[PDB]
């Protein structure tokens, strides 16, 4: 739901 | 001016990106990743500018915070006056196909059939069959839902990529790139075409573009449209003429996606090329086509009438969509 994945 | 550093996914898309490179005088140049996921790294780094992008890529190159430039779009189902650049872009539709002899497939019989999909994290080919499939067997277990698959991208030992045949020397077995063999809409239709998987998740137009003489392609040369039926929602089976009505999803075309602070460059040096190489461009077809690729879609779909102007400036969420964005993000509540 939120952030980069990297 | 600057040039771009287009990123090619696999060594198919970067043979096209160097003769681009080459025919646009280094305006645009290279450089290449192993999947799409590794290009968005090299564009959140610096490394690269730009690449074309399936909507649920989109959304993880948005959540990094790029941002789409152009959208392509196709030829549309209704004349229009408006330049193809400034004609708003209509989605397209994800569908479930299966063949017309495999009696009594439908929706409702899916569990426990060999699967075909484009990639994980792809819109027709993943986020949206698996997010339906999810929510109506209310589990996140879709990794067990059918019995075996090619699902580019997923782990090469389990279940999801037991189907994936890798290139002619076996390697590289489902990796999420060109070439694999069932890899993107024309490698999950293939995967359906060669009875390797029962249902395949791609888009409408695949279905029409490899049938009936439409492709030349070994594999797809002798292909019959009548041969295929779609699975609609109410478990029905149609023929592939009615996907307006027997469809899963409408998705967002694809779309370039740069950094923020190098989108309006893109967007430029983007425009120009394609009036050289795009659709009725200056030097296609005689140097260079960059919406043409022996129908295998590398770098753009080529399907692709022009890149055009999106309006309002959107968002990534405003360009997929909330209904869409809501729907990946639950799906990827399961993983
Ligand atoms: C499904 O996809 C096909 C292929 O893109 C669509 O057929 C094309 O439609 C355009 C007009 O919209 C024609 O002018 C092309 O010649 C057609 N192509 C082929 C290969 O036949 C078809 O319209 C799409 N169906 C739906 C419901 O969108
Ligand atoms: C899977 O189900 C969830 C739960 O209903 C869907 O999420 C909803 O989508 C609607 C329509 O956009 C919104 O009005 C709701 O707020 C969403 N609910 C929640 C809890 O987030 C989702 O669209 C469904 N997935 C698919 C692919 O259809
Ligand atoms: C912007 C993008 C595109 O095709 O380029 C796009 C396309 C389609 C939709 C859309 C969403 C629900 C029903 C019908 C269309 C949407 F919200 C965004
Ligand atoms: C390279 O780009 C520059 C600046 O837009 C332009 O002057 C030149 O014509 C371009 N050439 C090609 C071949 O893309
Ligand atoms: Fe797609
Ligand atoms: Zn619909
Ligand atoms: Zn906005």
């Amino acid at each position: 739901l939120e952030a980069c994945a990297f | 001016y600057t040039r771009v550093v287009w990123c090619a996914v696999g060594p198919e898309e970067q043979k096209k990106c160097q003769q681009w490179s080459q025919q646009s005088g280094q305006n645009v140049t290279c450089a290449t990743a192993s999947t799409t996921d590794d290009c968005i790294v090299l564009v959140l780094k610096g490394e690269a500018d730009a690449l074309n992008l399936d909507g649920g890529y989109i959304y993880t190159a948005g959540k990094c915070g790029l941002v789409p430039v152009l959208a392509e779009n196709r030829k549309s189902s209704k004349h229009s006056s408006l330049d193809c650049v400034l004609r708003p872009t209509e989605g397209y539709l994800a569908v479930a196909v299966v063949k017309k002899a495999n009696e009594g497939l439908t929706w409702n019989s899916l569990k426990d059939k060999k699967s075909c999909h484009t990639a994980v994290d792809r819109t027709a080919g993943w986020n949206i069959p698996m997010g339906l499939i999810v929510n109506q067997t209310g589990s996140c277990a879709f990794d067990e839902f059918f019995s075996q698959s090619c699902a580019p991208g997923a782990d090469p030992k389990s279940r999801l990529c037991a189907l994936c045949a890798g290139d002619d020397q076996g390697l590289d077995k489902c990796v999420p790139n060109s070439k694999e063999k069932y890899y993107g809409y024309t490698g999950a239709f293939r995967c359906l075409a060669e009875d390797v998987g029962d249902v395949a998740f791609v888009k409408n137009d695949t279905v029409w573009e490899n049938t009936n003489g439409e492709s030349t392609a070994d594999w797809a040369k002798n292909l019959k449209r009548e041969d295929f039926r779609l699975l609609c929602l109410d478990g029905t089976r149609k023929p592939v003429t009615e996907a307006q009505s027997c469809h899963l999803a409408v998705a967002p075309n694809h779309a370039v996606v740069s950094r923020s602070d190098r989108a309006a460059h893109v967007e430029q040096v983007l425009l120009h090329q394609q009036a050289l190489f795009g659709k009725n461009g200056k030097n296609c077809p005689d140097k260079f086509c960059l919406f043409k690729s022996e129908t295998k879609n590398l770098l753009f779909n080529d399907n692709t009438e022009c890149l055009a102007k999106l309006g309002g400036r959107p968002t990534y969420e405003e360009y997929l969509g909330t209904e869409y964005v809501t729907a990946i993000a639950n799906l990827k509540k399961c993983s």
